[PDB]
């Protein structure tokens, strides 16, 4: 990413912002909000039954 | 003395050492002074950039 740092700037060790961001794009993650009350019916209907699944 | 008498290859060898054994304290207040100087003349200026301050 960017540099959270330009070259001459004083830093510190482990120190609180990191100065540049490496990332690794070829796999991602995608965090899925939920509704707590829905997963529930979820397994609650998983079990149910049915439901299913692959 | 080497080749003399009294050297006693093993006791020359000890002063060797003591040779070798001190010059590295020597390396190592060196840095002592080092690590202070860069800490003395450390101050201050300046950012290696040269800028518009």
């Amino acid at each position: 990413g960017k540099s959270n740092v330009t070259e001459g700037a004083l830093v510190q060790n482990g120190q609180a912002t990191a100065l540049a961001t490496v990332q690794q794009l070829d796999p991602i993650y995608v965090d899925v909000t939920q509704s707590s009350n829905d997963m529930m019916r979820l397994k609650q209907e998983l079990a149910n039954g049915t439901l299913k699944q692959e | 003395l080497l080749g003399t008498q009294y050297i006693s290859k093993q006791e020359y060898d000890q002063a060797l050492a003591d040779a070798q054994q001190a010059n590295a304290a020597v390396t190592a207040a060196k840095a002592a002074v080092e690590t202070a100087r860069i800490n003395l003349a450390y101050t201050k200026v300046t950012s290696p950039i040269s800028g518009r301050i």
